[PDB]
């Protein structure tokens, strides 16, 4: 339940630039998503039926 | 084994398992008799989810019928013809595939004895 | 050695293994009972998990069937049965074959005597 709601707020997330610091998020949903996908969706949790 | 035409369901790995939500659990067991009571009568049909998904442009549920894209090298209907004839061209009974003639006869004393009937004389 | 059509499953290669998760081996085992026992019976049917990765843009789990894309060169069938014409030629025994013809007799002593009894004669 806390990894699907982090994945939220990362998208969510924009990039700012205050005088002085800046804070690129835009590229953290993609790297997220596949590490997401890999070793959480694409995992089974059960046996198959024929 | 000809598992040609064999239905197939494709269902994200999420909805396969013990801790799936109960929803989830629900749809894999209706899938289950679909599979286990589909037939070709009047009635016959399909009402599937379909989405396709924005990423991989590839929808994440099918339906489909298991196909294969060969032929079988052998023709093994004529492969089993050939040695029967040849079984019975052994024993010499070929009047059980051919049937009888109207110029082989199974008379010892008549002047065109088959070759099975003269082999019973021997 | 005739293998088309046979089912073939493919699983990432984490499935396979001793240290996988104790599902991973069931799912394997499972895998290892359709592979031994799945016929073509009236419920013949499969609910198969399915993943289009991201990336690659291709399935991880594969089931299909294995398929052929050529055809044998030459046809036995045919050979071998020119190879025993031949060697019915040789012991000049084609009435094994052909059957008896009106145009022949096992009767030495006939005029319309055989080849194969002609040698017998001799």
């Amino acid at each position: 339940k806390a990894l699907k709601y982090l994945l939220f707020q990362v998208a969510k997330m924009g990039d700012e630039k205050v005088g002085g610091v800046y804070l690129r998020n835009s590229s953290r949903f993609k790297s997220l998503k596949a590490v997401y996908d890999d070793l959480v969706k694409s995992s089974v949790s059960g046996l198959p039926y024929a | 084994r000809d598992l040609v035409g064999m239905p197939k369901i494709g269902l994200p790995p999420d909805y396969l398992g013990e801790d799936a939500e109960p929803e989830k659990k629900a749809f894999v067991k209706y899938c289950q008799e679909v599979v286990n009571d589909l037939i070709a009568n009047d009635r016959a049909g399909l009402i599937w989810p379909r989405f396709i998904d924005p990423e991989t442009k590839e929808d994440i549920f099918e339906f489909s019928l298991v196909s294969r894209q060969g032929a079988k090298a052998y023709d093994t209907g004529s492969i089993i013809d050939r040695y029967s004839k040849q079984i019975m061209m052994a024993f010499m009974s070929d009047v059980l595939a051919m049937g009888q003639s109207k110029y082989g006869s199974f008379s010892l004393a008549d002047s065109k004895t088959s070759l099975l009937a003269m082999s019973v004389d021997i």
